[PDB]
């Protein structure tokens, strides 16, 4: 303190996950299970509508509807697999109607 | 609070110098002996490398061959094809070596030679025999 | 700042916070709402501002209320209680000022003050202004104590006190506005000349000062971080820590040398393995050169499968020659490295005797600011008061600092030539036994109610004590006396008849040849009217220089001046005065210093008064009788003149703390 000439300089010191996380975790959740994804009653009414345009006054066995749902969902899951491959091939991540149309074009479904 | 620029200060060195009355003298003498030890190791290795440099007097100048500068041809003759087969047998996938052995075939033509004559010359069997050695 | 906050900064008080002292006196305000606290802070700082504006008259308390916040009548006589509280404890109306209201013709209480120093004179006039009887007992034939000024004709020189450390917040600024003090600024330009007399270049001086500041930064982190405070069951000083660090930098230079040679043996061994591969490859190339010549002696189309065998040995030889050419490229790269880094090793950077001489001067300057060698300062608390420094430049007293204590002694009852022998303090009063310095047989006896002791701490530590206390002080008090120390520095006055230095330079330094004599005549001063130089002696040599006659010291001062400016340019001085504060029996050293093993708590223990035991067995707790003051009784501002000034104001403020109103009666 008595330093008057050249003093001593020293001696002084809600949560929201990012987009894509829940989606991937949901993908893992549905790839592990095999339960049907489309609900049974709206699907059964839709098929009844389609059949009325083919032949009138028709009855369906419950097993017939379940078999229709099994083949339909398997076809759609496989189609989205091909659809996702097309979208990734176009340097994209998002599926678009052009991807499904391209997939069905390669399959020969016209 | 933090050691200065280019300056290391640890508690071990402070305690070592103040270990007893003649600790600093002991440390300085040991560092001087280490400095003398590394210096004579410099002198011995310097003498060894000087002798090794004396053995390399002349280089490989009398052991150099002139370059056979010749253009790359386009047709494959029977001699050139057999020389390529034997080159694959000894070298394998070294395209530059095979090109130099044949002499008139560039690297790209040797790489193309592998594809065009793959089945007709059994190159896969020749390559798998090279890998065995 | 300015206004109310600027007045709090000038009086060492936080502008937006109440101190612990303000909390103990008014516990109702600090424990109440925050708005009442802000009103108390505003009333305090406004009266502080009114005092700092006009310190030459009494700042009254009726005009303060009249000139504050229009007609301000929303308080039940609250300004009276606050103004009387602040004026007593020396926060407002500090120093010695002309009082408007006359002093009471009948005084209350008798107080004897030992020593007429700055602390003894401040508390005395404060005691007298409060309405008490005061009598000062001084052993010297003058006042000021450790404030000495040599006056002879036109020569003025201060042997103890003259420079201050700034006016920002310092009560010395008001003292200068009160007492006629001509203040002159100090030019910090201090050139350095070696023992031969030649100056130090700018590049060298800046690098030694930078390394000196680097060693002080090492001091800071060794203290506050590494806690290097216990060594061999003893407190650690500072000269040991710095010398160890310096020896470690020489170790760092040796390690940089060893590591530099380690990198050379590393690359040299890589060249060893590289040359060995070149030799072995040269022998293989020499063998292949001998082989294919025999294959060339036969026509190529003569034998079969020669084009394969010839080109195979030719391609392998070409590949090995290409590698030898690249290894020869690396050989050339390693040779140019053995020609570039051979004569330029990053080494040979110690401190040497060149920088050590200047470093010894900086150490002597640091020893001068503490009046003790670096081997006696406590590493932990040697700069404990470094956070309370004052702002502004450093100034001096152009006409001798003794104009302050002589002016403060105006109107007091001081007994000059009166040395105190014993100090008796009991539960009903005090008795001071004193003698005359002209004849020790003549004894004087003074009765009083309280005694204020301003004696230096070095006197009490010496056995036998020069001043006896009856009853003796307790062990905890005497231990704090013995743990602390008392420094030493001296000054040598050189009065010449003509200017023979640089008038524009107020001070220049002289480095020492050795380390033991670093504090021997290291700095002279120029800042008075007459051509006078003030030599400085400190360190362990200071005590030895006192045993040397005056002629030898002046002869050394002249020999240094003749070695710097020349023999003919240096005339002979007219008057020479050498100070010996350690030999002074009324000081026993210079001024306080934090010793190894002590702390700031010891300064507070010196501030605490002692209370004698009851005279009758069964009597209640008596009133504290004996109080102390001086520079060694204040913790925040030790070893200064305003610190002793504040100690006298402190004991003046502790009067009401001892009285504590008239509530204990009823
Ligand atoms: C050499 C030196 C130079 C300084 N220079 C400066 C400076 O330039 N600037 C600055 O701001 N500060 C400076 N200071 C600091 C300042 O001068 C002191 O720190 C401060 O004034 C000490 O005052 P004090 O009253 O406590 O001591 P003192 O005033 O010394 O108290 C004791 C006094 O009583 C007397 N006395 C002694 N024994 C007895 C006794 N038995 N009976 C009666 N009286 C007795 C003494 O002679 C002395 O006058 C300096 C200090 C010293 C030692």
């Amino acid at each position: 303190t008595m330093q008057t000439a050249r003093k001593s300089t020293g001696g002084k010191a809600p949560h929201r996950y990012r987009p894509g996380t829940v989606a991937l975790r949901e993908i893992r959740r549905y790839q592990k299970s095999t339960e049907l994804l489309i609900r049974k009653l709206p699907f059964q009414r839709l098929v009844r509508e389609i059949a009325q345009d083919f032949k009138t006054d028709l009855r369906f066995q419950s097993s017939a509807v379940m078999a229709l749902q099994e083949a339909s969902e398997a076809y759609l899951v496989a189609l989205f697999e091909d659809t996702n491959l097309c979208a990734i091939h176009a340097k994209r991540v998002t599926i678009m109607p052009k991807d499904i149309q391209l997939a069905r074009r390669i399959r020969g479904e016209r | 609070r933090k050691p200065p620029k280019g300056m290391f200060l640890s508690q071990e060195d402070v305690e070592a110098v103040s270990a007893n009355a003649t600790a600093a003298t002991t440390v300085l003498r040991q560092l001087d002996m280490e400095l003398v030890s590394v210096k004579r190791q410099i002198q011995n290795i310097k003498q060894t490398n000087s002798a090794l440099k004396e053995k390399l007097d002349g280089g490989i100048e009398p052991y150099r061959l002139p370059e056979v500068i010749q253009k790359c041809n386009a047709r494959w003759t029977t001699e050139e094809q057999l020389l390529a087969v034997q080159a694959i047998r000894k070298y394998g996938r070294d395209f530059q070596a095979i090109s130099d052995v044949i002499g008139n075939k560039s690297v790209v033509q040797v790489k193309n030679f592998f594809v065009n004559y793959r089945r007709r010359f059994n190159i896969d069997e020749v390559l798998q025999e090279w890998e065995a050695e | 700042p300015s206004g109310v906050e600027g007045a709090a900064f000038q009086s060492r008080l936080p502008h937006d916070r109440m101190t612990s002292q303000e909390a103990a006196c008014f516990p109702d305000i600090i424990s109440g709402p925050q708005q009442t606290q802000k009103v108390f802070l505003f009333i305090r700082n406004r009266t502080l501002q009114l005092w700092l504006d006009n310190p030459k008259i009494q700042l009254t308390f009726e005009a303060t209320l009249q000139q504050l916040e229009a007609p301000y009548n929303s308080d039940t006589v609250l300004v009276h209680r606050v103004h009387s509280y602040l004026e007593r404890h020396g926060l407002i109306n500090f120093g010695i000022y002309k009082r408007i209201k006359p002093l009471p013709t009948k005084k209350t209480g008798k107080v004897i003050i030992i020593g007429s120093g700055v602390s003894g004179l401040a508390a005395a006039r404060q005691l007298q202004s409060f309405g008490m009887d005061v009598t000062l007992l001084e052993a010297r034939d003058r006042v000021g104590g450790r404030v000495a000024t040599f006056r002879k004709g036109n020569y003025v020189a201060d042997l103890g006190a003259m420079v201050v450390t700034g006016l920002g917040g310092n009560p010395m600024a008001v003292v200068s506005k009160q007492v006629n003090m001509e203040l002159a600024k100090i030019k910090q330009k201090c050139p350095l000349y070696e023992a031969n007399g030649q100056a130090v270049p700018k590049e060298k001086d800046e690098m030694v000062e930078q390394e000196f500041n680097r060693l002080l930064e090492a001091t800071s982190y060794l203290s506050h971080q590494l806690d290097f405070n216990v060594l061999n069951n003893k407190p650690v000083s500072l000269g040991q820590a710095l010398e160890v660090v310096i020896q470690l930098q020489e170790k760092h230079v040796k390690d940089e040398q060893i590591e530099h040679w380690k990198k050379i043996v590393k690359t040299q061994e890589e060249l060893k393995e590289l040359l060995n591969k070149m030799v072995n490859l040269k022998e293989k190339i020499k063998e292949l050169h001998q082989q294919y010549k025999e294959a060339s002696e036969v026509k190529p189309p003569r034998d079969i499968t020669a084009e394969f065998l010839v080109k195979s040995k030719h391609r392998d030889l070409t590949a090995l020659c290409k590698e030898y050419d690249e290894l020869a490229e690396t050989q050339g790269k390693l040779e140019e490295k053995l020609q570039e880094l051979e004569a330029n090793p990053p080494s040979d950077v110690y401190l040497s005797s060149r920088d050590r001489q200047i470093l010894d001067w900086h150490f002597a300057n640091l020893e001068f600011a503490n009046a003790t060698p670096l081997s006696t300062l406590s590493l932990k608390h040697w700069d404990q008061d470094d956070d309370f420094e004052f702002t502004g430049s450093h100034l001096t007293v152009r006409n001798g600092y003794s104009c302050v204590p002589v002016a403060l002694a105006e109107g007091l009852d001081i007994k000059l030539n009166t040395a105190v022998r014993q100090v008796r303090y009991t539960a009903s009063g005090c008795e001071v036994i004193a003698v005359n310095t002209a004849s020790t047989s003549q004894t004087f006896i003074y009765k009083c109610d309280a005694v204020l002791c301003t004696l230096p701490l070095g006197v009490l530590k010496q056995q036998p004590p020069a001043v006896q206390f009856v009853p003796p002080l307790p062990e905890w008090k005497t231990s704090a006396v013995q743990r602390m120390g008392f420094g030493n520095l001296n000054k040598v006055v050189l009065c010449f008849d003509r200017v023979f230095w640089d008038p524009s330079v107020n001070l220049f330094g002289h480095v020492g040849s050795t380390t033991a004599s670093r504090g021997e005549l290291f700095l002279f001063w120029n800042l008075y009217k007459a051509p006078i130089l003030l030599a400085l002696v400190a360190g362990e040599a200071a005590g030895i220089m006192e045993a040397i006659s005056d002629a030898v010291i002046v002869g050394r001062c002249l020999a240094i001046l003749k070695g710097i400016f020349g023999s003919s340019a240096v005339p002979q001085p007219k008057e020479t005065v050498v100070s010996r504060w350690r030999a002074d029996p009324w000081a026993r050293g210079s001024y306080s210093y934090v010793a190894a093993g002590s702390s700031g708590n010891d300064y507070d223990l010196m501030a605490q008064p002692i209370t004698p035991g009851p005279s009758i067995p069964g009597a209640p707790q008596p009133i504290p009788r004996l109080f102390f003051a001086g520079e060694h009784t204040i913790r925040n501002y030790p070893a200064t003149v305003h610190g002793a000034l504040l100690s006298g104001l402190r004991e003046a403020g502790r009067i009401a703390d001892q009285f504590l109103g008239a509530m204990y009666t009823l």
